[PDB]
């Protein structure tokens, strides 16, 4: 189950950095719940090949 | 008697007047080669088809 799906790496504010500090802040590759179905596009071998 | 003019007298005014073909001809950018060849063997694969 690899998806592919055009994202971006947060830019935080970092105006008050004591109170971006104390928020523990990260990003990953993990997805919380796999992408909600009729919104993604099934590929395969010959998909790709025709 | 063979009933064909293999050997005619033409006056000079009319020995142009044999040009009456049409001819079709190709150009250097064009290539021309034998799939045939491309046959060789035959290892390879083919985009799926019934």
């Amino acid at each position: 189950q690899v998806y592919m799906h055009r994202d971006m790496l947060p830019e935080p504010r970092l105006d008050d950095i004591e109170r971006f500090r104390q928020e523990g802040f990260y990003y990953t590759n993990m997805l919380e719940a796999p992408p909600e179905i009729d919104r993604v596009v099934q590929y395969t071998y010959e998909i790709a090949r025709l | 008697f063979i009933n064909k003019r293999i050997v005619e007298r033409v006056r000079v005014g009319q020995i142009l007047a044999v040009l009456n073909r049409r001819f079709v001809a190709y150009k250097g950018k064009m290539r021309i080669m034998d799939i045939t060849q491309s046959l060789k063997m035959g290892t390879k694969l083919a985009a799926p088809t019934v």
